[PDB]
């Protein structure tokens, strides 16, 4: 997901 | 609602101060060395839920809680009990579990720094 991607 | 909260707390001149050696050991040891792990990005600063569009992260977190956070506790003298500081530890990756879904690439990321964490915590000094 996107929380692994960008903070 | 979709703002994200205000930051956890972290300085208050009000609370009384000391340094002890378990602090140092999990400013100096712990922290430092979870926060060089390859991993340890997500997890350097509060959750962002506008940036991410996540309307219902802090609606299932109640009780936000970072490294980023918890370093600047431990520099401000924040903790006076190391058990404060472990404790703060334990609600960030616990909240990233009950955030996320067993499968998820961020909670392999969590679950890497959390094996790395109580491998350290295990070597927690005695209190001199």
């Amino acid at each position: 997901t996107f929380k692994s991607i960008m903070k | 609602a979709s703002m994200n909260p205000p930051p956890p707390e972290t300085s208050n001149p009000n609370k009384p101060k000391r340094q002890t050696n378990q602090l140092q050991y999990l400013l100096r040891v712990v922290l430092k060395t979870l926060w060089k792990h390859q991993f340890a990005w997500p997890f350097q600063q509060p959750v962002d839920a506008v940036k991410l569009n996540l309307p219902d992260y802090y609606k299932i977190i109640k009780t936000p809680m970072d490294m980023g956070t918890i370093k600047k506790r431990l520099e401000n003298n924040y903790y006076w009990n190391a058990q404060e500081c472990i404790q703060d530890f334990n609600t960030m990756f616990t909240n990233c579990y009950i955030y996320n879904k067993p499968g998820d690439d961020i909670v392999l990321m969590a679950e890497a720094l959390e094996k790395l964490f109580l491998q350290k915590i295990n070597e927690l000094p005695t209190e001199e």
